[PDB]
C-alpha cells in the first residue's frame, strides 16, 4: 500500500506486536 | 496491485478495530 | 494523498487504548 | 490539508510509532 492507510500504520501495529503488547 | 493493497490494508485495519472494539473492557 | 490516515485509525487507537485500559 | 485531521493524525501516528520503536524489544 502507498496511498491511503499508509505503511506507517502496519509498521506501527507490527512495532506494537514486537513490543510484546499483543 | 494498488487497489488490492488498499482494500487489504482497510480489511486489516477494520478487522483489528473490530476485535479491539469487541474486547469492550 | 488527499485524505491520509482516516478516522478509522483514530477509532482503532481509541478502541486499542480502551481494550488496554492502561 | 482541507479534509482536516491529516496533520494531527500523521503527527500522532509518527510520535506513537517512534515511542513504540523505542520499546526496542
Amino acid at each position: 500500500e502507498n496511498r491511503e492507510v499508509p505503511p506507517g500504520f502496519t509498521a506501527l501495529i507490527k512495532t506494537l506486536r514486537k513490543c510484546k503488547i499483543i | 496491485n494498488l487497489v488490492s493493497g488498499l482494500i487489504e490494508a482497510r480489511k486489516y485495519l477494520e478487522q483489528l478495530h473490530r476485535k479491539l472494539k469487541n474486547c469492550k473492557v
